[PDB]
RNA sequence: AGGGUU
């Protein structure tokens, strides 16, 4: 019915429909009977009726309490629930019309408490209660809080039962006052507000009674039915959320903790189930590591060591007072030390042989349970009761401890388990048991684990999947022995292995310190292969593998069939190469080794090892590591998680010092604002702006709302230094002179020519300034610029401040270095770390540092050398730095010292006629005008001679370290002021760094929005703290939240737990006040039209506006963007020769066929790059170009042919883009990489799509609404240029109406080019 | 080499200095090992250094420093329930520990003290093994 | 992909 719900959607809701039917609550009920109930709510059925824009158009604007049914209900919780599935906004039309929202809300509630299999079906509540977690992970938004505040308040705890609220009000005595406020501000209430706040305090507690009813109903071993398993994921799904955020588990982890829902669920029938209970158990395990968080509820602050210890002492305390007071039969057990009392099998030992009743009433002197009547039996399992006293009171470990037994390498446990590690496969239909990344967090530990976990996962992921390929390209098959039947790059049939090392465990640990083992390999193998397998390197991660085939020799393999069956999975564990062995027996001018056979030392996992020897040892499990026979490698480039896993846990295990300013803002909560610099109490009154402004007239421009008072009046002593207030709209600005640096003029410093704006100038003074500063740089609006401005600034004004750059990718380092090279900053202060292609004009890695600094110690020590020769004195010997330095001391500083105290303590003639240096300058003094003008020349003589001994003193080290390495040592610790290097590299480095003694004052990031959110994170702690307190005083992030978010290889990962999600877009979500870069300068304002919509105020810079070249028209078109739409060729639109590989050759055709247009009238053809959503249509329109170009000597090659995603901060002049989509729009849905498509070009843009099916997309419409405001069909002026953007064409315009009207016309102009002309490459 | 152990002695003289001093020994230790234990006799920073108080004990056959172990553990209630599982588990001696537990447990007031002193004497209560 | 004195 595809037909009926599209017709549906045309008669009554449609966009782009001028004239609907009115409303019709009919349609609401049919659609939700007959399409979604009978369909089993059909994910398809729902992605249509959410992409009409039902919601927006139909269902929410024509709601109202007299209309509300259950239909209705469910119907907008559907569409809410496929818009987060979609990750598309899910709430706007509830905040354009909020009026009948609490109604709404209200009722979700009573529906979701609904009385099970009644008016509404379990998997209905099962939606409800997806929704409304949805709500409570959406209290950002003001019309949804309003809303929940009354569901997770205090007033929430007259769910409790009365004694154990009393004994919360007796543990928190100053409680008592806001509970009874409570209960006088409620008398003030009508009653039926009093009844309906009633039932709103007690929601989840009685949700939770519902829950508890419907898992009791799942049977241990009889068939149960799949809606009752999901019902219970789901709700332990919203469990944890509302656990993991402070504001919902302040008071709702009493709650939770007097329901005992944590102990009904481990003695739950359902966990018991291996398979059906599967994904239960582990979103269990989730719940428990939350209700027993190290945290304060109230405070919000991590609970200590210490704090932990108490919590759990006063428990075992009050339970041995209740044991003392009123057990008889338990009386000698609680004159137990509390200690042995305390674990788990002590307190079963003391408690078991207890009566149910009698652990009834233990509990009941605790405030647990109700108390038992005198003669009645207790209606609980003893059981439970047990469990109830046992897991309240027994010993824990605590998070760290937990942490830190984990392994860092997935095994074969943990590879294949869907659960934890999707596939791309994944619709979002089912819930995952994975962290999900939003706004808040409880602690760091909280962050950094959540981190560590969605990190850890996606690794494991791809390590799965590469092992898949490699093994199965082996072909294992039986001979009981193994014989493989093919051969892969990546693998090897491991010859022999042997563990060598199983070190003692360190103090505080019941692991190994360090395992190692012997792996060798037979390298029978193509040359190229073996060198690759010969450039294994420490730290690379390898893995071990297992397999016992189950298939006859030449059995065929098939790659969609279960892996682990086919070939025999038994083992995979990971392991890292320490180096290869040479012949000498030592792990490795690397020699040439003989033979085939290759052995590698490697280091096992030592937490993995002793797990694996304790299964051994206490359940006669086989010894693993004597099982391998498969060995695995992976790309370099895409093998860092375990390095990435160890930092974090590093980081986890120190005390984490981030800036005292930071620590809140990083969780997500509290004042937003509060690290803005004009809230930092350190913020610096007056700042050399340096060559920030390029005059007075610049100055004054920059700062719109200011009064601007020079300190000097005459106009043309009008550097700047510009003081701020604490009438408070004033500036006071002083022009200064730049201190003479010598006689030599091209000594003059370089200046910044950047005319910035008055916001770039905000970025420019923020970054100046303590504290965070944000700034948002639309695409071409300077962000590289001001980035080296600010990096410049902070030089300058704070030298030996060291500032860390990080970035995303080397290509914006190199476009930071260049723009640096032009500025006022000594090379010698540049450093560049990395693991590649120079690309910038000089050499900043430590290599060309090291190089640097050795020519530029041998030219400024034959400097002393003339220097010592002009004054006269003696002696044939070199200098050193350090006889250099002994020179300026008694030969340079004497001589200077004597002069000052003749002219400095008074004639002009007398500046030159003592002046100690004449013949050194002789090469190059004084005016004889006055006396000051000749005593500051004098002075920068000083300085240009002064400035050679203090690069000598700092170059001194070269002569200490003979090693590169430990030159490029001193450079990192101590030389240079300005440090950059990749978020990657920062992650690899951060153990190094630290324990180098790295240090660092400042931070700026590019790309902010690209970095993964703990890739953001580490680069705060590449050092150790300074008395206890972070050393960082700057935090400057440059980024685009509305650009393309980072890489994330499983998009599973995305679509769950929002793994994509930058920092930097956290912090703008959570409220960060950012500067918001609004004029760019590197495209036509017609093409910047189509992305400005986006952002706020984004106009264009003057050159744009006003240069010849951006009003210049394309030749051969009429404009210089057009949506050109494809209908279907030969009765096809996209196709997908492979699965997912989608094309669309009406399309590529058509591109292709512009793209030699255009060459055959001589478009410069590198100035043309052809962009595409999909790589099935870039390897398509590749393939055409080579087969219809091809030997064509008038027609070049575009400079790329690649995707929009892979031409992220790239531009070309023309761009030429396939949109590919004609059954569904895809994931261009996605508005970050709708304005990263339309922001590529600098001069042209062209696009090929189905126009119908994109301009019915709600998200793309101002984009999409801008290019059908031109016509559909490509307009060609086939004999054309100097022609401009607006004037009426003095040649023909032909229409080209489809790409075969085309492809005739491009054949024809060939050939009668072909005729008329002949060029001549070879 | 014999620059660390000079250090070290400098560091004897005199918390940060404490971890390098502990770090320096636990390096590997012989007489050292014991020397930890005068670690033991004055201060551990955390269970973690006392752990590895503990695994010199384990190490050393003899009984006098698993009991020192033991007292560094303590320095108070947990210290205290700590060394009686130590003593639970341990089945080497019970004179050491004997007296240990009994000053031990004479800061308590009631019912553990009664209770505590009757599960002691229970405690305490071929040819010797049948008599 | 890393450097030094009886």
């Amino acid at each position: 019915n595809a037909e009926f719900v599209t017709q549906l959607a045309c008669k009554y809701w449609a966009p782009h429909i001028k004239k609907k039917s009115p409303f019709d609550i009919k349609v609401i009920e049919d659609i939700y009977e007959k399409e979604i109930v009978k369909s089993r709510f059909a994910i398809r059925k729902i992605m249509l009726l959410e992409f009409s824009q039902y919601l927006e158009n139909y269902l929410w604007m024509n709601y109202s309490p007299e209309v509300s049914s259950k239909a209705y209900l469910m119907s907008i919780c559907c569409m809410v629930n496929e818009k987060f599935r979609e990750n598309v906004p899910a709430w706007e039309i509830f905040k354009k019309k909020p009026d009948h929202f609490p109604f709404f809300f209200k009722h979700i509630l009573k529906a979701a408490l609904a009385e099970t299999d009644g008016e509404f079906s379990l998997h209905e509540q099962t939606v409800l209660l997806l929704f409304l977690d949805h709500c409570f992970n959406s209290l950002e938004v003001d019309l949804i809080r309003s809303q929940v505040q009354q569901l997770i308040s205090l007033p929430m705890w007259m769910g409790l039962q009365l004694a154990r609220l009393e004994l919360e009000l007796k543990k928190t005595p100053k409680l008592r006052k806001f509970w009874n406020l409570i209960k006088k501000n409620d008398e003030k209430m009508d009653p039926e507000a009093r009844e309906q706040a009633y039932q709103e305090r007690r929601f989840l507690s009685q949700l939770i009674q519902k829950f508890i009813s419907v898992l009791k109903s799942v049977p241990l071993s009889e068939p149960v039915t799949m809606d009752k398993v999901h019902y219970c994921e789901r709700f332990i799904e919203l469990m944890i959320d509302l656990e993991a955020l402070l504001p919902t588990r302040r008071w709702f982890n009493t709650i939770l903790d007097d329901s005992h829902l944590l102990v009904h669920c481990y003695l739950s029938n359902l966990v018991r189930r291996e398979e059906d209970g599967h994904l239960f158990s582990q979103l269990l395990d989730m719940l428990k590591f939350y209700t027993g968080f190290e945290i304060n509820d109230q405070t919000g602050n991590a609970l200590t060591e210490n704090e932990m210890t108490t919590i759990h002492y006063d428990r075992i305390t009050s339970l041995q007072r209740a044991a003392f007071a009123h057990f008889p039969e338990l009386y000698d057990f609680a004159l137990s030390n509390v200690a042995e009392v305390d674990t788990r099998e002590s307190l079963v030992k003391f408690f078991g042989p207890l009566s149910s009743n009698t652990l009834h009433q233990v509990a009941s002197y605790l405030c647990l349970l109700p108390t038992l009547p005198k003669n009645e039996d207790t209606t609980f399992d003893k059981e439970f009761l047990l469990e109830l006293l046992v897991s309240r009171h027994e010993r824990r470990i605590s998070q760290i401890q937990q942490l830190n037994q984990m392994p860092l390498y997935p095994t074969e446990k943990i590879i294949w388990d869907e659960n934890i590690v999707p596939t791309e496969y994944y619709s979002g239909e089912g819930c995952l048991a994975l962290p999900k990344l939003n706004l808040q967090f409880l602690t760091l530990h909280d962050y950094l684990l959540r981190n560590f976990n969605l990190f850890r996962l996606e690794s494991t992921y791809e390590i799965r999947q590469d092992i898949e390929d490699s093994v199965s390209r082996m072909k294992p098959w039986q001979s009981g022995g193994v014989v493989f039947g093919g051969w892969a790059r990546m693998a090897q049939p491991i010859v022999a292995f042997t563990v060598v090392e199983v070190a003692k465990p360190n103090i505080g640990e019941n692991w190994p310190t360090r395992v190692r083992a012997d792996v060798t390999i037979n390298l029978n193998v193509r040359d190229h292969i073996k060198d690759e397998w010969e450039g294994l390197r420490k730290h690379d991660v390898c893995f071990l593998i297992t397999v016992r085939p189950t298939k006859p020799y030449g059995t065929k393999f098939d790659r969609r069939r279960p892996f682990i069956e086919q070939v025999g999975l038994v083992y995979v564990r990971g392991c890292e190469i320490q180096g290869m062995l040479d012949d000498k027996g030592r792990v490795i001018p690397r020699p040439n080794l003989r033979g085939e056979s290759r052995t590698f030392r490697v280091f096992l996992d030592p937490n993995q090892y002793q797990q694996d020897m304790t299964n051994t040892i206490q359940n006669g499990a086989e010894d693993v590591y004597e099982t391998f026979n498969i060995i695995m490698r992976r790309k370099p480039k895409e093998n860092n998680f375990k390095a990435v896993l160890e930092t974090i846990r590093n980081l986890m295990n120190t005390d984490c010092v981030v800036p005292d300013w930071l620590h809140d803002i990083i969780l997500g909560y509290g004042d937003p604002s509060s690290a803005h610099y004009s809230k930092m109490p350190n913020q610096i009154a007056t700042l050399d702006f340096n060559d920030t402004f390029l005059s007075i007239e610049h100055l004054k421009a920059s700062f719109p709302g200011h009064n601007v008072k020079v300190t000097v009046e005459d106009p043309a002593l009008q550097p700047f230094r510009i003081t701020f207030p604490v009438e408070a709209k004033t500036l006071i600005v002083e022009p200064h002179v730049i201190p003479n640096r010598g006689p030599y003029p091209y000594n003059q410093p370089k200046r910044n020519t950047i005319q910035f704006t008055h916001t770039q100038i905000e970025a420019i003074r923020a970054g100046m300034q303590p504290g965070l500063t944000m700034v948002v740089g639309p695409p071409g609006t300077g962000k590289t610029d001001v980035a080296v401005q600010i990096i410049s600034n902070i030089y300058h004004n704070f030298p030996e401040q060291r500032t860390l750059i990080v970035t995303h990718s080397n290509q914006a380092l190199n476009q930071l270095f260049e723009k640096i090279m032009a500025l006022d900053i000594d090379e010698r202060h540049l450093l560049r770390l990395g693991h590649e292609e120079l690309e910038t004009e000089k050499d900043f890695s430590r290599y060309g540092r090291v190089n640097y600094v050795l020519a530029r110690r041998i030219e400024l020590l034959e400097e002393v050398k003339r220097l010592q020769k002009s004054l006269g004195v003696p002696g044939d010997a070199s200098y050193t730095c350090e006889t250099a330095g002994y020179f300026f001391l008694y030969q340079v500083m004497s001589r200077w010292e004597e002069y000052i105290s003749k002219v400095k303590n008074p004639d002009v003639t007398e500046v030159s006629t003592f002046f100690p240096f004449h013949e050194y300058f002789a090469n190059a003094i004084f005016k004889g005008r006055s006396y000051e003008e000749d005593m500051e020349i004098a002075e920068g003589c000083f300085r240009h001679i002064k400035k050679i001994f203090t690069q000598l003193e700092e170059f001194r080290a070269s002569e200490l370290l003979r090693s590169g390495l430990d030159r490029s040592k001193y450079l990192l610790v101590k030389e240079a002021k300005i440090i950059a290097m990749t978020c990657t590299h920062a992650a690899l480095k951060r153990h190094d760094l630290v324990k180098l003694g790295f240090k660092y004052d400042n931070i700026l990031m590019e790309e902010a929005a690209q970095i993964l959110e703990i890739e953001t994170f580490i680069p705060l702690l590449l050092q150790n703290p300074q008395d206890g307190f972070s050393r960082l005083k700057r935090w400057i992030m440059i980024g685009d939240h509305h650009q393309l978010p980072p890489v994330i290889k499983n998009m599973a990962f995305q679509k769950y737990s929002n793994m994509e999600q930058s920092l930097f877009t956290r912090f703008v979500r959570v409220g960060v006040p950012t500067v918001d870069l609004d004029a760019q300068g590197r495209a036509r304002a017609s093409l910047c039209n189509l992305y400005n919509w986006r952002y706020k105020n984004l106009g264009n810079l003057p050159h744009v506006q006003l240069l010849p070249e951006f009003s210049t028209a394309n030749a051969g078109l009429l404009y210089d963007f057009q949506l050109i739409n494809v209908e279907d060729f030969q009765g096809v639109g996209e196709s997908e020769p492979n699965p997912y590989f989608y094309q669309n050759l009406g399309e590529a055709e058509y591109v292709v066929a512009l793209f030699m247009y255009m060459c055959l009238l001589g478009y410069p053809a590198d100035k043309i790059s052809i962009l595409t959503t999909y790589n099935g249509q870039k390897h398509l329109i590749r393939d055409i170009i080579n087969r219809r170009c091809g030997n064509n000597p008038l027609i070049g090659r575009p400079n790329k042919v690649t995707t929009v995603d892979r031409f992220q901060g790239q531009q070309n002049d023309y761009i030429l883009l396939s949109l590919v989509r004609t059954r569904a729009v895809g994931h261009l849905r996605d508005v970050r990489r709708l304005v990263v498509a339309m922001s590529r070009a600098r001069l042209g843009l062209y696009i090929f799509a189905r126009v119908s099916l994109f301009q019915n997309c709600f998200e793309l419409t101002p984009a999409f609404s801008q290019l059908t405001a031109r016509p559909l069909h490509l307009h060609i002026i086939p004999t054309e240029t100097t022609r401009k953007n607006g004037e009426r064409p003095s040649h023909e315009v032909q229409i080209i109406k489809n790409m075969p009207q085309m492809a005739n016309f491009v054949y024809n102009m060939y050939m009668h080019l072909i005729q008329t002309t002949h060029h001549y490459h070879q | 080499v014999m620059t660390v152990r000079d250090f070290t002695q400098v560091f004897d003289s005199y918390e940060e200095s404490m971890i390098a001093a502990k770090m320096e020994t636990a390096s590997e230790e012989e007489e050292d090992d014991v020397d930890l234990e005068l670690r033991l006799a004055r201060f551990e920073q955390l269970i973690s250094r006392r752990p590895l108080l503990l695994n010199s004990v384990l190490l050393r056959q003899n009984p006098h420093h698993v009991h020192e172990w033991h007292k560094r553990v303590a320095l108070g209630r947990p210290r205290e329930i700590i060394n009686t599982y130590t003593e639970a588990v341990q089945t080497v001696d019970p004179f050491k520990a004997t007296g240990k537990p009994h000053t031990l447990w004479v800061a308590f007031a009631k019912f553990y003290e009664d209770n505590g002193q009757l599960d002691d004497a229970r405690v305490i209560l071929k040819v010797n093994f049948k008599q």
